[PDB]
């Protein structure tokens, strides 16, 4: 009995639900973000499960705002209500009360409060994913963040989640720098996900983009200095090949 | 059996345990006994203490509902509470609206209808009331179309009138008595000194003014609360006459 | 119609209300009070609408003596005067328009001075030292100040408060029928009978 | 069994449920207020860390509700989420009211109440976090509350939560001095925070701590939050590292 | 079943959630009320367990509804915030309606309506907590003490104990204290909720917390040092008990 | 209308007409104007006759709640702020009034509330509610006195209703007193005006521009 | 199994659902009574059962409206219910349409009703059968209701406990009641036979017969006591 | 008239060269009685600096309530809210009541923290951005001042010389004013030092 509502909790503590949830998250593929000093990359994989399933109609990498993307490991089907909400949302609470686009820390606590009130009610399933949101702003800089079943959060230098969890997390370790750029981070990006599977690997089945630089180009509209283009960039397929060439 | 968790719920017997699991309470209480006479109603009652601290004289069993009904209960004084407080706010309605001295059967039958609910929602009537209710009331007043009047609510919905009825513990000590007993012919003083014969032998505590505690319906005396004076004198007058006996 | 008027000392704050309540083109009653007490060491003087002056002072003399009793010690006068503009301001924004203006003068026991307010029926609180409302106001801005020093003491200023009553009768049209003047001070709130 | 809904109660004549939630906090890591006359110090542990664990731009066990009263976190973060933010908001609708910092006391009790009303009604989780309050108001200088669980709250000199609490409590009230110093109070604290803690080297990126001192002007409070190298300094100081 | 809920009234007309709400109330302290002619005593225990608690900020068990009416509480503090809070606020709302101060009796019925409305639900369980209510009469003097139960029954007692092992005590309050001649003085209605509570303490003047009421809106709570000189003069007639044994076996 | 009460030491009078009027066309010449709350509070009826006679009833309805409830008898004050609270909700709607509700009760003594629908609630010893209102100040006062005998007292509100009645146009019918002790009111009948009036000019000598 | 009987929205595998069954059984529990009816005129006889000696019956009548009027079967507590809402519909009929509100139609709005509590959790099946008679301008009715809601115009029927034995008086005698008009009389004599063979260890008393009569010109009235004793 | 044009009072807000100047009036009148001469206008929530022209109750409240909102937004963020982001919280407060509005004209006065720009904003009834960075005035004399600081204003001015230039402005245009004038204030936001100078002036 005691394992087997979210409103039930154990003589061990926590609630069942949310061990549970975590096992989800582990299911998932392997999806990992490197903060560099200038930037963060991130990166996830796309298995088809056939030939005749495209690839490009998958999206698991999501702009959140055009400042912040998202990608997941766990179950496909909840990520994209929660990439729904996570914009309605990132609209409504700090956008007309802020009047632009959410800081980093904001907006992962607005989409940890979601999950939170996922868990809260009972007969209600928490989320079957964890996200990684890795975005941008000026007065935090940089920065790359982990939003887990709970409806808690934790700000990361490094992390990974998922299926290739335990091979992956070793080799952050390892190989994380004090210093580095985005553009070294691809690179560490593309050889730690090559982990988790050998042989299927190439810049149309490796979905990457980055919270980087600002592009005025991709802004849409010109001769207005004062705002900027997205720092938000989605990398194209033939763009990873020549990342991949390179090693 | 074990068909009775919900707030239905049947049964093979057809009935509603839940509503009849509630009749057991009654007999957790505390004796109440009336007794009808063409003359008036005579309301009397047991009251316990669990030590003589307890105040006896302070707590309820016999209450005012408003100038010509009266009421004793035996049961939780918890259920007692909102149920009692139903019937008034009736009875102060009932004369708003058209300035008549409400019939005893019909302020019965209000009663009666709160107790209905059992459910948590349901066609017909809406009901809150997520539990029986775990008292019954004696109702005791006088109308001008029908007289003195005796009934019994019950929790159930079923209202019985009666011309003496007695419920809690010496329930069936009492019933037995009362049907060697009734007269259409009692004077009013002998209706009185019968309720404190019987309420000695269903009582398994020791009989004062304090373990007990006497009213009327007549019409002219209106709802009348006895004092312990008063009640001291009739438990007086109940020794003497066991004398003779 | 109706007077309330304050004025501050260095130790007390004087209000007084007229004792005058004229509904109709008959006065209802000579001689009635029309100040109730919010707290054993603040005063709440008030005037405005029929009977949306009773039932507002009575609102607020519960709510303020609630948190009385619930921190074990008595609001200042800066969080009382503040509570009643709030309740005004949702007040005329409200399907129930109230129209009561309010004079809180009470003693502060933890800066140890008095401070006297000037509430509007529209909602403004701001601390003055000899405010008014109605045409009480229209007079005595004048009077008062002339005759005013920052120091006083409060045999001075009860008989400032007579000459301002003089000025009231003479040239304002409406009888008040006398004023009641209760002090506050640090010692409680008593009635000192005065004309 | 009697964990099955949280609005029954055990023959015994407990709750389960609460008891269980009061579980919860001792798979989090300790925390500690320590009230000198001179100053609040809270302090608090992170029970997570790793080598790419950021936390050096962070706070997350330190929160701060007005200008004047902050709070330490143990528990479930997910629980202290919605309660710190409710909190917050409650503590500043005083301040609009009535135009003056809310008193300590009045907030631990709205906030406690709360935590009541989730195991009286409803079929909704009991919140399983004890926070412990630290304020300033005027009307009892420097005041320290901690909060239950169960939603209730007693006064303390000092006070730990979370894990080991039985083993910390032994340790601080056989080393408090009852005038005490706001240095003394820090330096207890790691005293005690590295002996109940498995990292035996107790660093400054384990740590969060804040002060809360009157010493900025006078009638006027600052709570200044220890940022990562400060932790580290003071390490040195009591020797630790 | 058939004690998971009270919306099952049970095979002997007994509510389980009601009889262990009961069970509950002896977990929390003792407290014991006493009234005189011309006062209540409301005295309850205080708990200690370590003496890093403070005293100074933190609630007492003791709690002014009003200002002529008191409370004390008997069970889980949790539990009884809301119950002291709820009493408190229709407290100062029948001044609202009315324009007069509460009755003692309004109160007491009032306090156990809010648990048997809850007692009634069945999506919601009822306080864990006993409460005794002290006050006098808005006008007048006539000491009033009254009792509130989890069910939601309420009683009047002269004198009363609740809390835990309120058997124990509640004996001994009988056999002591009479209904023909209660207390004649405020002095002496203390000690005597002091002898009760010295029996539950063990050892103590420190953990006995001692209040008052009387008419007229008077509400004082008493020094601790008149307390520590209380359980000392109920020590020293105890003394003198001890001797007046061996005096009157050496006589006979 | 034209009611009028006011406190002596013997009790409360309470003394009122009963001719209601529309317009041009007079409504009714005998009517009663004291709603008889319960037997120990007595209301009057001024201003809309309609809101007057049901709420009035309704505060009575009340009172017995109230009695029962508490085992004890109203208070005045408790009585009057009811039926101002009551009034105070719909204000603003077609509701009007003008009551005195008058009572004599052995814990507070002789307590008049007038009671209006804009929520006043205002304690008073003379108070005096109508159109004629102007009217029956002026015979009242100066001939009143705290200390007056019952005999005496029955008779003042007898002057006062008739000459009030004489001098408005709204005004006449009868003249229902009603004298309320600590057990209650006595009703003291119905005096037609007419008939009463020439017998209070011989005897006081008042009514000198009315010839008979 | 049955363990399907503890929902009223869990069938069976037998192709039933339990609690209606059960809500069926609760009627025989009760009282016991008759219907039978004639082209002008409808009758309900019924036995008035009480608690013990003092005690004083329970009136087993209930005049619906003037035209229309049910007895009671089980369950005091559902027939309540049932009854209320359908003198509203009579009302209703009366009021907004200045209509007999025929037997019919009435049946069956009681027989939608009685669906709108099994469907839904919570609230359960009426645990009372209901025999209404009426008079409308189709002239006399005599409808069974069922806890089921099944609903069914019969010349006669009974229903309570042991009921099969009026029915057997009934169906023997069935073509010549129908025969009977212009004699109120004579379907009571009918009915006092009928309602004598459902009795096992009791009497007809003056106060056990409730007869309840709607007609052509008659409205419905209901006898008991002192009128009952014509026809005892 | 208007609300806003009863109870008087003005506030205008002037640019220069990393400076920007606030400043009030003390007015506070009820129709043409003049209630107080010495309650300020002018406001602060962090270094963000806010004024408010118009009906007194709304000026009060919306002093309160802004507060309330930077106050949530200093915790949440871990820094204090720039002018930037506060132009865009006063205009989000003011439509949110469009049918019962507010009868208040905001001013924004700061210097941003992030570029060190200074910035200033202006406000209306029912509110929008009203973006210049020249000045911004408001209040009943607003058609006084809007011509009269104008012919006053340069760009590029030094702290001190700003003070001049709307301590010209104000002064005059509230004398030759019924409903404002009564003395002044006016504060001068450097960058890290505000200084505050309250103007002697004649009385109206």
């Amino acid at each position: 009995r005691y394992s087997f509502s979210l409103t039930t909790f154990s003589p061990s503590g926590k609630l069942g639900q949310i061990d549970y949830a975590l096992t989800a998250v582990k299911q998932g593929v392997t999806s990992l973000g490197i903060k560099a000093t200038n930037g963060v990359v991130i990166a996830t994989e796309k298995k088809s499960s056939s030939p005749l399933a495209m690839s490009e109609t998958l999206s698991k990498v999501s702009l959140l705002t055009p400042d912040i993307g998202a990608v997941y490991s766990g179950m496909g089907p909840d990520y994209r209500v929660l990439v729904d909400k996570s914009r309605k949302v990132a609209h409504t609470s700090y956008k007309r009360i802020y009047g632009e686009y959410p800081p980093t820390k904001l907006l992962v606590s607005e989409v940890a409060k979601i999950m939170q009130e996922a868990t809260q009610s009972g007969g209600v399933r928490p989320f079957g994913v964890s996200l990684l949101i890795a975005g941008h702003d000026e007065f935090n800089g940089f920065s790359l963040y982990q939003v887990d079943p709970s409806g808690s959060y934790f700000p990361w230098k490094a992390t990974a989640i998922g299926k290739g969890s335990v091979a992956a997390k070793t080799f952050l370790e390892k190989r994380w720098n004090d210093e580095l750029e985005l553009e070294d981070a691809i690179h560490i990006a593309l050889l730690t996900l090559k982990e988790s599977v050998e042989g299927e690997f190439n810049g149309d089945t490796i979905e990457l983009a980055i919270i980087g630089d600002e592009n005025p180009d991709l802004l849409g509209y010109t001769g207005i200095p004062t705002d900027k283009g997205p720092r938000f960039r989605k990398l194209t397929s033939q763009e990873i090949n020549d990342r991949l060439e390179a090693l | 059996s074990e068909y009775d968790r919900g707030v239905s719920t049947f049964s093979p017997e057809g009935r509603l345990f839940q509503v009849e699991y509630s009749l057991e309470a009654i007999k957790l209480g505390s004796t109440a006994i009336g007794i009808a006479t063409k003359e008036g109603v005579v309301l009397g009652v047991e009251k316990r203490a669990t030590s003589p601290l307890l105040e006896s004289d302070s707590i309820e069993k016999i209450v005012e509902i408003d100038r010509h009904i009266g009421c004793a209960m035996s049961g939780l004084t918890a259920d007692a509470r909102s149920m009692i407080e139903h019937a008034r706010t009736a009875a102060v309605t009932h004369n708003l609206y058209y300035d008549e001295d409400i019939n005893v059967e019909s302020l019965t039958q209000s009663v009666c209808d709160l107790a209905l609910r059992f459910g948590e929602g349901a066609s017909g009537e809406e009901r809150l009331m997520s539990r029986p209710f775990g008292v019954a009331l004696l109702i005791a007043g006088h109308d001008a179309d029908d007289g003195y009047q005796l009934f019994h609510a019950e929790p159930s919905g079923t209202f019985y009138r009666y011309n003496a009825k007695a419920i809690g513990s010496g329930s069936e000590g009492a019933q037995a008595e009362l049907l060697n007993e009734w007269h259409s012919s009692l004077t009013l003083k002998e209706a009185e000194l019968l309720v404190l014969k019987i309420l000695k032998q269903v009582m398994e505590e020791k009989l004062d003014e304090n373990n007990a505690q006497l009213s009327c319906i007549t019409k002219q005396d209106g709802f009348k609360i006895y004092d312990n004076e008063k009640t001291a004198e009739l438990i007086k007058e109940l020794k003497e006459k066991e004398a003779a006996e | 119609m109706d007077i309330i008027l304050g004025i501050r000392v260095q130790d007390s704050v004087i209000l007084a209300s007229s004792k005058a309540v004229t509904r109709g083109i008959s006065v209802l009653k000579d001689s009635d009070d029309k100040t109730r007490q919010l707290s054993p060491h603040t005063l709440m003087s008030f005037a405005g609408e029929a009977g949306d002056t009773v039932q507002f002072a009575e609102y607020i003399q519960a709510n303020i003596q609630l948190y009385s009793i619930r921190e074990d010690y008595e609001l200042s006068p800066q969080a009382v005067s503040s509570f009643v503009r709030q309740e005004l301001a949702k007040s005329i924004r409200s399907r129930r328009p109230y129209q009561v203006n309010v004079l809180i003068g009470g003693y502060d026991k933890k800066k140890n001075k008095p401070e006297l307010y000037q509430i509007d029926y529209l909602g403004t609180k701001v601390e003055l030292p000899y405010g008014a409302h109605g045409y009480s106001g229209f007079y005595t801005f004048s009077l008062l100040d002339h005759h005013y020093r920052p120091d006083m003491t409060t045999e001075e200023g009860l008989d400032l408060l007579k000459l301002c009553v003089q000025e009231l009768e003479k040239r304002m049209p409406m009888d008040f029928k006398g004023v009641i003047v209760k002090i506050v001070d640090k010692d409680g709130i008593r009635q000192v009978d005065d004309f | 069994r009697y964990d099955s809904r949280t609005t029954i109660f055990s023959p015994e004549g407990r709750l389960y449920q609460v008891e269980y939630a009061l579980e919860s906090i001792s798979h989090a890591g300790t925390a500690i207020g320590i009230m000198a006359s001179d100053g609040i110090v809270l302090a608090a542990e992170r029970k997570v860390t790793s080598t790419l664990l950021e936390q050096d731009t962070s706070t997350e066990k330190l929160y701060k509700l007005n200008d004047k009263i902050a709070v330490a976190v143990a528990g479930l973060t997910a629980d202290a989420e919605i309660l710190i933010n409710t909190a917050r908001i409650h503590a500043q609708n005083y301040l609009k009211t009535y135009n003056e910092d809310i008193p300590v006391e009045i907030l631990v009790r709205r906030l406690s109440d709360i935590k009541q009303g989730y195991t009286q009604h409803g079929g909704l989780r009991p919140f399983g976090v004890s926070f412990i309050y630290a304020g300033y108001d005027d009307r009892y200088g420097y005041q320290l509350y901690t909060s239950n669980p169960s939603g209730n709250y007693t006064g303390w000199k000092a006070i730990s939560v979370g894990a080991n609490t039985s083993a910390a409590q032994t340790l601080l009230q056989m080393d408090y001095k009852d005038d005490m110093k706001v240095d003394d109070a820090i330096e207890l604290a790691l005293k005690t925070l590295s002996k109940t803690t498995d990292s035996s080297a107790l660093t400054y990126d384990r740590l969060e701590f804040a002060t809360i001192r009157k010493g900025a002007n006078d009638g006027e409070v600052y709570q200044k939050i220890f940022k990562p190298q400060e932790i580290k300094d003071i390490l040195v100081k009591t020797g630790i590292t | 079943g058939y004690d998971r809920a009270l919306s099952i009234f049970s095979p002997d007309g007994h509510i389980f959630q009601v009889e262990y709400a009961l069970e509950a109330v002896k977990r929390g302290t003792c407290a014991v009320g006493v009234k005189g002619k011309n006062c209540v005593v409301l005295g309850c225990e205080r708990r200690s367990t370590l003496k890093l608690q403070d005293t100074r900020i933190t609630p007492s068990k003791v709690s002014k509804i009003d200002s002529h009416v008191v409370l004390s509480f008997s069970g889980l503090n949790a539990d009884s915030r809301i119950l002291i809070e709820k009493a408190r606020v229709e407290a100062q709302s029948h001044r609202l309606t009315l324009e007069d101060p509460v009755t003692v009796e309004y109160l007491t019925r009032y306090v156990a309506g809010v648990q048997q409305r809850y007692t009634q639900s069945g999506g919601v369980r009822p306080f864990g907590v006993s409460t005794l209510i002290a006050g006098f009469d808005p006008r007048d003097d006539e000491p009033k003490l009254y009792q509130t139960e989890p069910s939601g029954i309420y009683s009047s007692w002269s004198a009363q104990t609740i809390g835990r092992n309120s058997k124990t005590v509640r004996e001994f309050l009988e056999k002591n204290y009479d209904r023909k001649e209660p207390p004649a003085t405020v002095e002496e209605c203390v000690k005597l909720t002091v002898r009760s509570l010295l029996e539950v303490v063990q050892t103590g003047a420190k953990n006995i917390e001692i209040t008052v009421v009387k008419p007229d809106s008077d509400i004082v709570a008493l020094s601790s040092e008149e307390i520590n000189q209380y359980v000392t003069q109920i020590e020293q007639e105890k003394q003198e008990q001890q001797e007046q044994d061996k005096k009157k076996k050496s006589n006979h | 209308t034209t009611t009028l009460a006011f406190r002596f030491q013997g009790g409360i009078i309470v003394a009122v007409d009963s001719r209601a009027t529309a317009g041009n066309w007079v409504a009714s010449q005998t009517v009663k104007k004291v709603i008889e709350i319960n037997p120990f509070l007595l209301g009057t009826m001024a201003g809309g006759a309609a809101d007057c006679q049901f709420w009035e009833t309704w505060l009575g309805s009340q009172c017995r709640l109230h009695e029962l409830r508490e085992k004890e008898r109203i208070s005045v004050a408790a009585a009057s702020k009811i039926l101002s609270n009551l009034v105070y909700q719909y204000k603003g709607a077609g509701l009007s009034m003008g009551t005195m509700i008058c009572g004599y009760t052995r814990k507070e003594g002789p307590t008049i509330y007038y009671v209006d629908s804009d929520g006043t609630r205002l304690k008073g010893d003379i108070f005096c509610v109508g159109s004629g209102q102007t009217f029956a100040y002026g015979v009242l006062d100066s001939n009143y006195k705290w200390d007056l005998s019952v005999e005496d007292a029955l008779y003042l509100g007898k002057r006062s209703i008739l000459a009030a009645a004489h001098r408005d146009a709204y005004s006449g019918g009868s003249v229902n007193l009603y004298h309320v002790t600590e057990d209650g009111w006595i009703y003291h009948g119905n005096h037609d005006v007419g008939e009463l009036f020439w017998k209070v000019k011989e005897e006081e000598g008042s009514f000198n521009n009315v010839i008979g | 199994r049955n363990n399907y009987d503890g929902d009223t929205v869990t069938f069976s595998p037998t192709g039933r659902l339990f609690q209606v069954e059960y809500a069926l059984e609760a009627i025989k529990q009760g009282s016991v009574t008759v219907g039978l009816r004639s082209n002008t005129h409808a009758v309900l006889v019924a036995l008035k059962r009480n608690a013990d000696e003092l005690s004083s019956y329970q009136k087993k009548i209930i005049k619906c409206d003037e035209h229309m009027g049910l007895s009671l079967a089980g369950l005091a507590p559902d027939a309540r219910v049932l009854s209320n809402y359908l003198r509203q519909q009579c009302n209703y009929s009366s009021l907004v349409f200045n209509r007999k509100l025929a037997v019919e139609r009435a049946g069956h709005l009681l027989c939608d009703k009685a669906q709108k509590n099994t469907q839904s959790y919570g609230g359960r099946p009426y645990g009372v059968g209901l025999l209404i008679i009426g008079y409308d301008k189709s002239g006399a009715h005599l409808l069974e209701f069922q806890p089921s809601g099944n609903v069914t115009e019969l010349y006669g029927t009974a229903i309570g406990a042991r009921s099969q034995g009026a029915k057997t008086y009934l169906e023997r005698t069935l073509d010549t009641f129908i025969k009977i008009d212009g004699n109120p009389d004579e379907l009571i004599k009918a009915g006092v036979e009928a309602i004598s063979q459902s009795l096992r260890d009791e009497s007809l008393t003056v106060d056990n017969l409730s007869i309840a009569i709607v007609g052509k010109d008659t409205p419905f009235t209901i006898y008991d006591g002192e009128a009952v004793a014509k026809y005892i | 008239s208007d609300p806003s044009s009863i109870n008087g009072g003005i506030v205008v807000a002037m640019t220069g060269k990393d400076c920007v100047a606030i400043a009030c009036d003390l007015r506070l009148g009820s129709q043409s009685l003049g209630v107080s001469n010495k309650f300020e206008k002018i406001f602060h929530y962090g270094h963000v600096f806010l004024g408010i022209t118009g009906l007194a109750t709304d000026v009060t409240t919306l002093n309160e309530m802004f507060r309330y909102k930077t106050n949530l937004y200093k915790l949440k963020e871990e820094r204090a809210i720039e002018p930037e982001t506060f132009t865009q919280l006063v205009s989000s407060s003011l439509y949110e009541r469009r049918f019962g509005p507010y009868f208040v004209g905001p001013v924004v006065a700061g210097i941003n923290s992030k570029s060190g720009k200074p910035f200033i904003a202006g406000f209306d009834l029912i509110g929008c951005i009203d973006e210049a960075k020249d000045f911004i005035v408001s209040g009943t004399a607003s058609d006084q001042l809007f011509g009269m600081c104008e012919s006053l204003y340069e760009p590029n001015l030094e702290p001190e010389d700003l003070f001049e230039t709307i301590s010209q402005a104000l002064l005059n245009a509230a004398d030759r004013d019924a409903l404002s004038g009564w003395g002044a204030v006016v504060y001068i936001i450097k960058k890290d030092e505000v200084v505050k100078r309250y103007l002697k002036m004649r009385q109206d």
